[PDB]
């Protein structure tokens, strides 16, 4: 249901999104992987919104930061416009 | 929420 009534971010969201698809269209994998990230951050995330409170996420903003940051050597660009999405943590 | 579910819902509609 979102919250959101900007149709901006959604379109900066495909591009991001379909620049790294186009940038790594070489290697599927990188592009794959990525994907499983934040799907994972998604699950951990919402895991802990439904323990309650009492819980221990495994994956977290700074966790995916660091990750992401291995995996993606020499592009800091696509890293920062991912952070950019991130709030301040 | 606009940081991680914003690109994924992007990514699975591109896909399909």
């Amino acid at each position: 249901s979102l919250q959101n009534n900007q149709p901006v971010e959604f379109n900066h969201a495909i591009n991001y999104v379909n620049k790294i698809k186009n940038r790594f269209q070489g290697q599927p994998d990188i592009y794959k992987a990525f994907l499983e990230i934040l799907h994972t951050y998604q699950k951990e995330q919402r895991n802990a919104k439904e323990a309650g409170g009492n819980y221990t996420p495994a994956l977290t903003e700074q966790e995916v930061y660091a990750q992401v940051a291995r995996l993606f050597k020499n592009q800091e660009d696509l890293l920062s416009e991912f952070g950019q999405f991130l709030p301040d943590a | 929420r606009m940081n991680i579910q914003m690109l994924l819902e992007a990514a699975d509609y591109l896909e399909r």
